[PDB]
RNA sequence: UGGAGGUGAUUUAAAUGCCA
RNA sequence: GCCCGCCGCCUGGGGAGUACGGCCGCAAGGCUGAAACUUAAAGGAAUUGGCGGGGGAGCACUACAAGGGGUGGAGCGUGCGGU
RNA sequence: ACGGCUUUUCCGGAGUGUAAAAAGCUCCGGGAAUAAGGGCUGGGCAAGGCCGGUGGCAGCCGCCGCGGUAAUACCGGCGGCCC
């Protein structure tokens, strides 16, 4: 997904592979989500 | 006498319905209007508000549903003393 | 220049030393300061410099840069003392430099104006920019450089007239030794006045690290220590 | 890391290249070509403007303040694009009625942001009915239509 | 003198905090 | 570290690896990648201290162990809460 | 405060200038008469530890920052510094 390394440091945020995943669920929707 | 703080020029007495938050204070007095009112932040630091907890406010020019600005809330000493005078009625709160 | 001549009957009967260089001043062989340095002695107490250099004491060789406090933390509080950044030497040629601490701004100046008086070393000169072709000793003689912390710095000469430029606590620690006109490229980061002093002044140092051939002394001038007084 | 990369006789060509390209990478540099600070500028890129009021409503400051200071709606006449003007001057509110031309400038803040506690404006006023704000703020002068 | 690496082990139920 | 070559990237922080468009994939997805605006700073290396459901050294009847006698439960004296 | 002196400027007037004029420009005649705002006044950055109003209110703030009944940091006044 193009990383950028910045962002694990879970500092003042949430993991990052879980952030991931969630965008894919969005993602896999504006393109099935009457996308056509 | 006694220090009672009656709505002095044109203060209104709010018995809240809900507290729609951070500050937000969805206000309701015996006018026939359901206001917005908001708080400063010396009271916002000293003293604690809930629903119920009347408190006196003051109205903007501004479109006379939704004002408010709390300048003191009422005691428990007197929030019923000031009926036995008749300073305040209780059909505002109970159906 | 009286008072400073004063000060050396002052100070040479009111003083035993506890070190040896001490004595080697106190008993009359060495007695004249360009004759101390560039045999690698040990300046330990610091009135052989007094009674040798006794314009160093004027108020007017003598330059404080900054007071800064500092603070650390303890069970019980703070606890808080102050670092003052302080330089000193004659305008002829000579410049020391010390730092010092202590917990009140006296003690502090104090001692940090005595460290300063140790350390304190010595020049070259010149005239040698690309437009003052004379020879007379009012600008450093050849671009050098020096480095400390993270600040670089390299020095240019410039010709005679064209006032002091460089940022405003170098103006300082660069009159005091006289350097007048002289030109700055600076780099890293000036705001801690600390290592700025420090690698400013280790420039001046470094000005002895060159080797100039016999014939090129008299092509800029070059001259140590005083100079036609 | 080397030693450089054109660093050559002949290659001067990348090495035009190799600018050209960086140089993009910017952010003054684009901001400017492609003119973005046009048209997205309620006044078009211009240093005043003229509007008409519509209300009159109050703001909260930042976090570590207090206070409601006092804000207007003016209406532009130069695209109809509506804009939020503050004005200076203690109680100078008292003035400003429903429906009355007024001039509106700059904050000249941070990057022509906004500035100070008011974060969330980006103008003021200088001229009411042909009248310098600063003179009614002191009074000493009058003010016509009405 | 100080580490520099590896194998194992490494423990019931224990949530949260106005105001300057 | 000091010198001679060629190459690929980075230019506050987020909104963002999102947006619209093309290119390969059977799918899941992969390569290319902006902008409006919002904020005054996010990040690094080390320094003292507080703390640790981290480890050592050493204590105390206002800590436990081992023993002796009690308050809590009744009426009353006396101090606060509140009305 | 008083005593002397001046006439660039300002009012009258002539020559000369001008395509016609206006300005200017040499002379006379008058007279200290005809001639001051603006910004600042907590650190950056020259400058008030001066007095009088205001109560996390009105307000100031290019950034960092003040305002809780004792404000060199608002509103004034009085002083004060840069052009
Ligand atoms: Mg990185
Ligand atoms: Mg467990
Ligand atoms: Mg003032
Ligand atoms: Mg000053
Ligand atoms: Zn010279």
């Amino acid at each position: 997904m193009k990383r950028r390394p910045r962002k694990w440091k879970k500092k003042g945020r949430m993991r990052w592979k879980w952030i991931k995943k969630r965008i894919r669920r969005l993602k896999r929707q504006r393109k099935k989500e009457r996308g056509l | 006498v006694i220090r009672v703080p009656l709505p002095e020029g044109n203060q209104l007495f709010g018995v809240v319905e809900q507290a729609l938050g951070a500050g937000w204070m969805d206000v309701r007095c015996e006018d026939g209007k359901i206001r917005r009112c908001r708080i400063p932040g010396k009271l916002r630091r000293r003293v604690w508000i809930r629903v119920g907890d009347l408190v006196i406010v003051q109205p903007w020019p501004v479109q006379s549903d939704k004002r408010g600005d709390i300048v003191y809330r009422y005691t428990q000493t007197q929030v019923d003393w000031l009926l036995r005078k008749g300073k305040i009625t209780q059909e505002f709160l109970t159906g | 220049s009286q008072e400073w001549k004063e000060y050396a009957k002052r100070v040479l009967d009111e003083w035993q030393p506890k070190t040896k260089l001490g004595m080697l001043v106190k008993e009359g062989q060495i007695t004249d300061i360009h004759e101390i340095f560039r045999k690698g002695y040990q300046i330990k107490e610091p009135e052989i410099i007094d009674v040798l250099l006794p314009e160093v004491n004027a108020r007017e060789n003598q330059e404080i840069l900054d007071i800064a406090l500092t603070v650390r933390m303890t069970d019980s509080g703070r606890r808080v003392r102050f670092r003052v950044l302080a330089a000193v030497g004659n305008r002829d040629g000579y410049v020391g430099l010390g730092i010092g601490h202590g917990r009140e701004v006296g003690i502090a100046i104090r001692k940090a104006i005595n460290y300063a008086k140790l350390n304190i070393i010595e020049i070259k000169r010149g005239c040698g920019s690309w437009e003052c072709r004379c020879r007379r000793p009012h600008s450093v003689p050849f671009t050098v450089e020096g480095k400390e912390g993270s600040v670089r710095v390299k020095l240019i000469p410039g010709p005679r007239g064209l006032g002091l430029v460089i940022g405003d606590v170098g103006k300082k620690i660069l009159r005091l030794a006289g350097i007048q006109d002289v030109w700055s490229q600076t780099l890293g980061e000036t705001r801690t006045t600390v290592n700025f002093a420090k690698a400013v002044f280790n420039a001046l140092y470094n000005t002895n690290k060159v080797v100039v051939t016999p014939e090129m002394i008299e092509r800029y001038g070059i001259v140590v220590g005083r100079a036609m007084p | 890391p080397g030693k450089k990369a054109p660093n050559g006789e002949f290659a001067g060509r990348k090495l035009k290249l190799k600018r050209k390209k960086f140089r993009w990478s910017d952010i003054r540099y684009k901001r400017r070509v492609l003119r973005l600070k046009e048209k997205s500028d309620p006044l078009e890129g211009a240093p005043q403007a003229r509007g008409i009021v519509l209300e009159k409503i109050a703001v909260e400051a930042k976090q570590p303040n207090s206070g409601m200071r006092k804000a207007v709606r003016v209406q532009l006449i130069k695209n109809g694009k509506v804009v939020t003007a503050f004005c200076p001057g203690d109680g100078a509110i008292k003035f400003i009625d429903e429906h009355d031309e007024v001039i509106i400038e700059g904050i000249g803040g941070p990057k022509g942001g906004s500035m100070g506690d008011i974060p969330g404006i980006r103008y003021k006023v200088v001229k009411v009915n042909r009248v310098s704000l600063k003179e009614l703020v002191k009074g000493r002068k009058e003010k016509p239509r009405r």
